[PDB]
């Protein structure tokens, strides 16, 4: 997409196909389910006993992994830019005050 | 007048491939050890029999 | 609790806090009413702040009084904050039977369709000017609508105002404003609460209630009557065990904080008193 | 845990079963399109013409 | 200045709605005082006087 | 005996804190009070509300513009005015499309 | 798509046709029908 | 069933099995007995001495 021969329409059209994936990654985070523990939804840690006294245990750690941890929100590539703004005139002057 | 099209799109993505490689490594190595603690468990259980 | 030197019972005494504009304020409810300083407002749960109507002025009974200085100088205050020097605003203005756009930019400046429109004696607002009787001003404009013979109704970007054949106008306050001005000094606050079928009225000043109200909170939160907590515990001589042995209230109570007789006290986790085994 | 496993699995698999008629139904649809597409194409040359 | 759209038979519209004529001559959409008088004929009586 | 007899009962609604009393003839209230339970349940003390409709008669859309109440009601019962009305499934006239 | 409630993915479809594409009166001759329109109670009123 | 690809038809044969299957839930809670006492019936209790 960054390549600038692309028109605004096939811009849109591959920013459909970005979103449609970004949705994708976001749903696939949210449902994925062990047990009834989401496993990707949570930022915590599982403890597994490992011994047969106390306080033998091991721990994983779980990350949230979804769009918000991986910045990508408005992934707006089918945007505009850097774009050149317009000389001020006489008549926004006497507007701004 | 900077717009609203993504500065560094490259950018962002390596950032996010990283930090699922590096989760997932993470996960990796913790399975390889509970592995090594599941065969160290037997072998313990077959001399106390 | 202090041993009863006539009775030989033990008594145990819990005190009540008065009702705090704190609490009262975490118990309202939508469409409560409170009353200080002799103006309404009516708490609004949606938006969470009180609502209430301000009329423009009027408080001399004849024509040679204040009346009309307030109005004059209440509709120039109006006017002025509806400067919005920095950006434009839009609204409308209705007359008895007809209405017409309204787009400001600042100064109150009328502007309709990008040419300057006029006011006319009687609030009438053209596009033209008969006999140079321009005066294109948000005052003109508020002093004709008030001197005219049908009232008016406008409508802007927050409230709408009504101009009386006078300006009534709903506005917002923070609650907690509302409750720095209850709490400021000696005031004479009063809050109804009402649950759209059973009302009570609570006058409190500064905090706590003055008007020979027994409000409380201190029980379990919320409203109650009871003005002091006191039960007698009865423990045995030989056995140890101590028991309960009725209880004594300021206040009716209606036997509602009432705890069974003879049954055998027992300590809490935490330590205090309670009658529940486990 | 075995009883929530076997609801987990089936539930799964009759999913992947209703993804698979829901891409049959895309297949369609897009043939369709495609066959709109060149009379669409052919209308417009005969329209330049 | 204004613009203003005659009807048949005789009518002024301003913007989609009914408009009136000042008793002083000047033109509006909204009628104060108890005094419209919605009429071409009106308006030039009022112009005139 | 209160509903038999032409009798003079009061009723007393408590809350535990907030307290109400009610004035009863035989069978209804007679004491100046409004008293109304009809609409869902719980005494709502409105007289009567009326809805204005108006009907756009060049497609037949129907809106709600328009709220009479004879008491102040607070506006408890007063829809939105500009909001198109429905027809629910027992067939009654209802706001919402749920 | 899930094994519990709410799981799904939605798939959005177009109304395609000569009356969504214009092209009504496409009419490069010259001759063809427009199918006018029908009246109302304010284009009566404006008929008078 | 769930899936909006089904049709009305496909969803009442559905919908006859599972009325059918509860049909034997019920009919299995209802007949199972032992020695003349229908355990699945009650809620109450039994006691061994």
């Amino acid at each position: 997409a960054t390549t600038g021969t692309n028109s605004d329409s096939d811009l849109d059209s591959i920013q459909d196909e970005i979103k449609s994936r970004l949705d994708e990654i976001d749903r696939v985070s949210g449902q994925t389910q062990f047990n009834g523990v989401n496993v990707l939804a949570k930022d915590g840690s599982m403890k597994i006993q490992v011994g047969a006294n106390d306080g033998e245990t091991i721990t994983i750690d779980l990350k949230k992994i979804d769009s918000d941890t991986l910045g990508l929100n408005g992934f707006n590539v089918n945007g505009k830019g850097t774009i050149t703004n317009k000389a001020a005139t006489v008549s926004d002057l006497t507007s701004a005050g | 007048s900077a717009g609203s099209a993504t500065t560094n799109p490259l950018a962002a993505l390596d950032d996010a491939i990283s930090s699922i490689d590096k989760f997932r490594s993470s996960l990796g190595a913790i399975q390889n050890r509970l592995d090594s603690a599941v065969t160290n468990l037997n072998n313990t259980t077959t001399n106390l029999s | 609790a202090k041993l009863n030197t006539t009775t030989g019972l033990y008594d145990l005494k819990t005190e009540n806090t008065l009702l705090t504009t704190d609490a009262a304020f975490d118990k309202l409810g939508n469409g409560d009413k409170v009353t200080v300083g002799g103006v309404d407002y009516t708490y609004n749960a949606k938006s969470g702040d009180f609502t209430t109507t301000k009329s423009t002025a009027g408080t001399g009974v004849d024509a040679a009084a204040q009346a009309a200085d307030s109005a004059s100088k209440r509709d120039a205050l109006a006017a002025t904050l509806h400067a919005d020097v920095g950006k434009s605003v839009n609204g409308s203005y209705t007359t008895k039977d007809g209405t017409v756009s309204f787009e400001t930019d600042s100064a109150g400046n009328i502007t309709i369709g990008g040419s300057q429109a006029y006011v006319d004696d009687a609030g009438n607002l053209t596009t033209n000017n008969a006999g140079s009787a321009a005066k294109a001003d948000m005052k003109a404009l508020l002093k004709a609508a008030s001197e005219g013979s049908d009232g008016a109704s406008l409508t802007f970007n927050g409230t709408e105002y009504t101009i009386a054949k006078g300006i009534t106008y709903q506005a917002t306050v923070s609650k907690d404003v509302v409750l720095s001005e209850t709490k400021a000094a000696a005031a004479t606050s009063s809050i109804t609460f009402n649950s759209g079928v059973l009302s009570k009225t609570i006058g409190f000043t500064a905090g706590e209630s003055s008007d020979a109200a027994k409000s409380y909170v201190d029980d379990k939160g919320g409203i109650t009557n009871v003005a002091d907590y006191t039960v007698s515990y009865s423990v045995n001589k030989d056995n140890g065990s101590v028991t309960v042995a009725g209880y004594a209230s300021a206040t009716d109570t209606n036997k509602d904080y009432a705890p069974a007789i003879g049954t055998a006290v027992n300590v809490n986790s935490a330590g205090k008193i309670t009658t529940e085994t486990t | 845990i075995a009883n929530r496993f076997t609801s987990n699995i089936k539930g799964l698999t009759q999913a992947a079963r209703n993804a698979n008629d829901g891409i049959s139904v895309a297949q369609t649809t897009e043939g369709a399109l495609s066959e709109i597409n060149n009379n669409l194409q052919r209308i417009r040359e005969l329209t330049v013409q």
